[PDB]
């Protein structure tokens, strides 16, 4: 009874390890994840309000539009 | 009357009767056992309310891949104009199509009519709107070319908490749209970063040369305003939130084209009442109360037993007495028959409220004699007080 | 109030004999430590088990308990080759040691 | 049973207050006029290295009812305020003033990790302390001392460990344990809420500063 | 109790705290005194010349 | 003594299965993040392609504009 008992409890106890290193892991990578996204968008803002001062003008207008609106993934169901 | 005394069985018994370090490290082996399901309630209280308050972001609202509340739907932009010299025809038309194994011709399906908030086509005929069919067929007359804003409003339900933001904060932050937590969350962390963070409080915040655009009619890109937090805080609520979600797209009908009834592609989606009922911030809530009413079911039982623990420990102990009691007298049945009568008539001479020497000890004169060092105190004491 | 450390000093306090700043700090002191320091003289003071431990009682107790166990020995006119035994399992662990026995292949 | 213990946590309190006589003999006595030198060296092996020091900081983490306040929610803490209050004083005092070298074993390693785990224990305290003031005197030495006992207990293991080198794999194993170092989304509640205090989202925010150098040392 | 308790600790790091303050008091004063008396002794041997 | 410990060691397998549900939440926290460093790699990478072609289409000015092309020739511009 004793060693039954031992046995699930150091199961549980590895478990809850386990889980607790991987929630840590999980909120490092999203934590990291934002502070880069900042970073990027950041300096490229920086960058293209530095850089603006024919065709120039065409190209610095197509980067500004594209920065205007960010876009995301296409995710959906399958139809067929 | 919980006596904390009687739980040990010290040493007398368990030198005697070997099981019982086996039943009091079996007891010990229970203490670590329930300690560790009390730092599992703790556990469970905590993630539970990890997760009500994580409810709102985004964590848990844009991944869905069991089953994502969303259904794609194509558009065509069509346009039939004819009869002209190569009266110019303006026969636009909007065409919605269900992405499935569905047809044209399909009856009661879910179309741009059935399932549509607003498709408000601002043209440059005449402007139409969506009240909330199988088809949008607009046809005016004129002559040159007319050129149409579609501009498609998606089903912006109460439940689809993902909104826009402004023009400004998408480029700061880094999301087209999505939650007003994210929209309080983000620019938390963004100060943190860059010690725009002050101290005079944590209240004070300076503002940053990406901030003073956040309020540009506010006026304060005129003076960098170290100020609070709760002005940032009740800045972003409305002045940058909550666009009610529209999507654009800029196209012309053509004077000598011929249709666009299945040549032109779209890209808007949508059921609902799915990932918002089966969330891990309710099934965590109900399976803690599961929990805790199997609890509240096997305590009962555990009580029961032990009162038959304490009335057995009672019993032990009880029964050590009377071991003890006849194994001394079985040693020396004259020194332990001699020490059950003087401590059964001294315990009669305690409990009548009796007091006082022995009777027959100090009757004789050797008392008198061997005590002869006190005597001579007390004799003198009383005396030289005047009461002999 | 929380005075001081100086304000307990012997300099600063009176002694067996035979200004204003010192009765100013003796009189925050004595506030302090009488509010502090006194004893509780209402209940609770049972304090433990062996405060409230009867010695008449227990010794009444202890009297009946050697005259029922010393005529429990001596009155009962039974034979030693008459004296049974009692059994050293019950019927419920000897139920429960019969259940766990047939689990216990698991 | 009885609140005879509690009385010794304060003695313990109130005698480690002068760094004279009194916490010399004290470290003199935990980390080891002529004949009592016999004495105690007869009386220091006669007590069955550094079972002292744990036996004491063992005991002074009993007599915080953690089990108690924790399984029942205001009483509890307004009737044990005091006792909790010098007991974690005197833990403070133990840990910052007395364990920094002739160990051989890990102490700030085998309280954090001894599966009772009492730094999950002291961290929601501090969360029911935090939310019964602001949602009664001493709460606000108490958060602090718990998040600073916390902190301290941390890096203080992370020492031992450097000044020790036999046991390389603690970071993973400091890490893992299940509800320690606080979430982000609670310190964001924190620098939000306009009636906590400066110091204890100070404390909160520098023990979140240690838990991310945790794991940019990880790996 | 508890408050007299975290008074008695609060007292320690205090008066710990004045020293390391006197001892820049302290040497504040008379190294400028020597600086002042260094000052004085700039001139005096001078107009002995 | 047994009696009572049984119950609760089959007491024990409702905790067993909440840790079945926190790897299900744990999963799908990981699916997040999977999908939205999908969406930061593209929109990073677009970005930084389009700023290239306006640094192609563009030619104490020459200097600073060839330190903007040395900084984002490689992708060094998240520092």
């Amino acid at each position: 009874q004793m060693e039954k008992l031992d046995a699930k409890l150091n199961h549980l106890k590895k478990l809850e390890k386990f889980m607790e290193l991987e929630r840590k892991t999980l909120e490092r990578q999203q934590e990291n994840l934002l502070i880069q996204r900042l970073n990027f968008n950041q300096n490229s803002s920086k960058i293209v309000n530095v850089l603006s001062k024919e065709e120039i003008r065409s190209q610095i207008d197509h980067f500004k539009s594209m920065l205007s609106k960010p876009e995301t993934l296409s995710i959906g169901k399958n139809p067929f | 009357h919980s006596h904390p005394s009687d739980m040990v069985i010290p040493d007398h018994l368990a030198e005697l009767i070997p099981e019982l370090y086996s039943f009091q490290q079996l007891v010990d082996s229970e203490k670590r056992l329930d300690h560790f399901i009390h730092l599992r309630n703790l556990h469970m209280k905590r993630m539970v309310a990890q997760w009500e308050r994580s409810k709102l972001s985004q964590e848990f609202l844009y991944p869905h891949l069991n089953f994502p509340n969303v259904k794609f739907l194509r558009i065509f932009i069509s346009n039939v104009s004819e009869n002209q010299p190569w009266n110019a025809t303006w026969t636009m038309r909007i065409e919605g199509r269900l992405l499935d194994n569905v047809q044209a011709n399909d009856p009661a399906r879910e179309k741009f009519s059935s399932f549509i908030e607003s498709i408000v086509v601002d043209f440059k005929l005449e402007s139409v709107k969506w009240q909330y069919f199988d088809g949008l067929d607009i046809k005016r007359v004129g002559s040159e070319n007319v050129e149409c804003t579609i501009s498609i409003l998606r089903k912006s339900s109460p439940e689809e908490p993902f909104m826009s933001y402004s023009p400004q904060l998408t480029a700061i932050i880094g999301l087209k749209s999505g939650t007003s937590h994210d929209a309080i969350f983000s620019i938390y962390k963004y100060i943190h970063l860059n010690e725009l963070l002050t101290n005079d409080q944590v209240s004070i915040v300076k503002l940053d040369t990406q901030l003073i655009t956040l309020l540009p009619s506010s006026l304060k890109e005129s003076s960098p305003d170290t100020m609070k937090l709760t002005d940032l805080l009740s800045l972003i609520n409305s002045t940058h939130l909550l666009p009610l979600q529209p999507i654009e797209i800029d196209y012309t009908v053509r004077v000598d084209k011929a249709s666009t009834y299945g040549e032109l592609v779209l890209d808007i989606e949508v059921a609902l009442k799915f990932n918002n009922t089966q969330r891990e911030s309710q099934i965590g809530a109900a399976e803690l109360n599961e929990n805790a009413r199997e609890l509240e079911q096997i305590k009962p039982k555990i009580a029961l037993q032990d009162k038959e623990i304490t009335s057995v420990l009672s019993n032990l102990h009880e029964s050590n007495k009377r071991y003890r009691f006849f194994k001394k007298i079985s040693e020396d049945p004259v020194k332990a028959l001699n020490e059950c009568i003087a401590s059964t008539s001294n315990a009669l001479k305690v409990l009548s409220g009796d007091e006082g020497y022995n009777e027959d000890m100090v009757r004789r004169a050797n008392f008198y004699k061997e005590n002869e060092a006190m005597l001579r105190e007390n004799i003198e004491v009383i005396l030289s007080n005047g009461r002999m | 109030n929380i005075p001081s450390l100086t304000s307990f000093a012997e300099e600063n306090n009176y002694q067996y004999g035979y200004t204003y700043a010192q009765q100013q700090l003796n009189k925050q002191r004595q506030d302090f430590e009488r509010v502090r320091l006194r004893p509780e003289q209402l209940s609770n003071i049972i304090h433990d088990e062996s405060d409230t431990i009867s010695f008449r009682s227990n010794l009444l107790k202890n009297f009946i308990s050697s005259n029922d166990a010393f005529n429990m020995l001596s009155l009962t006119t039974v034979p030693c080759d008459r004296i049974e035994k009692s059994r050293l399992f019950s019927e419920k662990t000897i139920r429960y040691l019969m259940q766990k026995q047939h689990e216990m292949k698991t | 049973w009885g609140k005879y213990q509690t009385f010794g946590v304060d003695i313990l309190a109130k005698l480690f207050s002068l760094e004279k006589p009194n916490l010399n003999y004290f470290k003199s006595i935990l980390l080891n006029n002529h004949k009592d030198k016999k004495l105690l060296r007869r009386l220091l092996n006669l007590y069955n290295r550094h079972n002292l020091l744990n036996d004491v900081v063992s005991f002074l983490f009993s007599a915080i009812p953690l089990q108690q306040v924790l399984s029942q929610p205001s009483l509890l803490i307004d009737q044990f305020s005091p006792v909790i209050s010098q007991s974690l004083t005197s833990i403070l005092v133990i840990v910052q003033k007395i364990l920094p070298f002739n160990f051989n074993k890990n102490l700030p390693f085998v309280w954090l990790s001894s599966e009772e785990n009492i730094g999950s224990g002291l961290l929601k305290l501090s969360e029911i302390i935090l939310n019964i003031n602001n949602s009664k005197v001493l709460l606000p030495s108490i958060n602090i001392s718990c998040v600073q006992l916390i902190k301290c207990l941390v890096e203080k293991s992370i020492c031992f460990e450097n000044c020790l080198n036999n046991d390389p794999e603690i970071l993973k194993k400091i890490a893992s344990i299940p509800n320690l170092f606080p979430t982000d989304l609670e310190i964001f509640q924190l620098f939000t809420n306009p009636s906590v205090d400066i110091q204890i989202i100070n404390q909160y925010q520098l023990l979140y500063n240690l838990k991310n150098d945790i794991l940019t040392n990880l790996e | 109790d508890a408050l007299l308790t975290n008074q008695l600790y609060k007292n320690h790091e205090l008066l710990k705290l004045e020293r390391k303050k006197t001892e820049a008091v302290a040497r504040l004063k008379s190294m400028n005194k020597s600086a002042i008396n260094q000052y004085n002794r700039r001139q005096d041997k001078k107009n002995k010349r | 003594q047994m009696e009572k410990l049984d119950a609760k060691l089959n007491h024990l397998k409702k905790l067993e299965k909440f840790m079945e549900l926190e790897r299900k939440t744990l999963e799908r926290q990981q699916e997040n993040l999977l999908i939205q460093r999908l969406n930061f790699n593209q929109n990073s990478s677009k970005i930084v392609n389009v700023l290239s072609k306006c640094l192609n289409l563009i030619s104490e000015i020459r200097s600073q504009i060839d330190h903007f092309k040395s900084m984002l020739s490689k992708p060094e511009t998240l520092s």
